[PDB]
């Protein structure tokens, strides 16, 4: 499952 | 900036028999950017329906794809795969060859 | 043996020709599991291996949303990048992400990971301790220094230490025979005459997983290391995987030659030998 704060902004 | 050229390998999942149905590949990989295009081919005109698994990348970054499609050997038929990409001067062809 | 959790991300922009694309693939082990791409008939999380089909609804909807949210904030973060090195916004860029758990054969956590890169170069990783990061340029110190400063600085750590883990302990149960038998090589030698005093051995390796093999020619008792073609491993179209190395030898003297063996699924390595019929 994915980590959603992987989406977190570079 | 970075500009990998694909490596090409063209090969069947089973051992070629004239005849039996198989599995043709064409698999490219180690190459940068992602933006690249490849038919199978018989005997010198592409191949209707070819699949092709979802873009990934290697430990160096470096992107691969393997593209597919059912086939049947014949001692005959020429296949082979046609791969184009931002470092190569012109479409290359690589032929398919049962031993390899 | 040791096991692997990783999700790959590519995010590539395409000025002119589209909004930027997102793909997530993820993978435990050598085996593919799941799917998502942004230009999709719908964008969905899509599943890619048996074993993950047993999960329910309530699954493929999270792992949907956070990739569709994926796709909305890595064109975010590419326009940072692009803002970050100055860049035209004519130029088409790539981002690409790895992450994921690895856990021991007993399932006790071994390392986490979270590496980035940016038009192919190396961009930020994350460190051993997963919460301190190290950064290619003063770019990536930018990165850095919001990443670290982050509220949720220690749950980005809790996810590799928790729920990914977690998670891969499960998908290594649902799918215990499909991920955690190796499949041997169907091995065969092959041989191929070049001249009249020539021929090349060529030693197969097909159907194995996981994809890690060593393939060895051995003229009598030492390794033709420097003599022996070797092609890269290649996937089957099945999961599973291909290679085979070959070597030129003396068209009369093909029992000179051994072709070694190792794999996980081996008991002992095996060495074959030309066997004419």
């Amino acid at each position: 499952a994915q980590d959603i704060y992987r989406a977190s902004y570079y | 900036m970075i500009q990998r050229t694909p490596k090409i390998q063209v090969y069947s999942r089973h051992p070629a028999e004239n005849g039996k149905s198989n599995f043709l590949n064409c698999y490219v990989s180690g190459f940068h950017p992602s933006d690249i295009e490849v038919d199978l081919l018989k005997n010198g005109e592409r191949i209707e329906k070819v699949e092709h698994s979802d873009l990934s990348f290697s430990k160096d970054w470096s992107f691969y794809l393997l593209y597919y499609t059912e086939f049947t050997p014949t001692e005959k038929d020429e296949y082979a795969c046609r791969v184009n990409h931002v470092t190569l001067s012109q479409p290359k062809i690589v032929k398919w060859d049962r031993d390899m | 043996g040791s096991h692997s959790m990783r999700y790959f991300y590519t995010a590539m922009s395409r000025p002119g020709r589209g909004e930027p694309r997102f793909i997530a693939v993820g993978y435990v082990d050598d085996t593919q599991f799941v799917r998502f791409d942004s230009d999709a008939a719908s964008p969905r999380m899509a599943p890619r291996a048996p074993w993950i089909e047993q999960e329910g609804p309530e699954y493929w909807d999270r792992e949907t949303q956070i990739s569709k949210t994926n796709t909305q904030t890595y064109r975010e973060s590419l326009r940072n990048l692009r803002g970050y090195y100055n860049q035209s916004e004519a130029g088409s860029h790539t981002l690409q992400r790895m992450y994921g758990c690895d856990v021991g054969p007993d399932g006790r956590l071994l390392r986490g990971h979270d590496q980035s890169a940016y038009d192919g170069k190396d961009y930020i990783a994350l460190n051993e301790d997963l919460s301190s990061w190290t950064a290619a340029d003063t770019a990536a110190q930018i990165t850095q220094r919001k990443w670290e400063a982050a509220r949720e600085a220690e749950q980005w750590r809790a996810y590799l230490e928790g729920l990914c883990v977690e998670w891969l302990r499960r998908y290594l149960e649902n799918g215990k025979e499909t991920l955690q038998r190796a499949d041997p090589p169907k091995t065969h030698v092959t041989h191929h005459p070049i001249s009249d005093h020539e021929a090349t051995l060529r030693c197969w390796a097909l159907g194995f997983y996981p994809a890690e093999i060593t393939l060895t020619w051995q003229r009598d008792g030492e390794d033709q290391t420097q003599d022996t073609e070797l092609v890269e491993t290649r996937p089957a179209g099945d999961r599973t995987f291909q290679k085979w190395a070959a070597v030129v030898v003396p068209s009369g003297e093909e029992q000179r030659y051994t072709c070694h063996v190792q794999h996980e699924g081996l008991p002992k390595p095996l060495t074959l030998r030309w066997e004419p019929s």
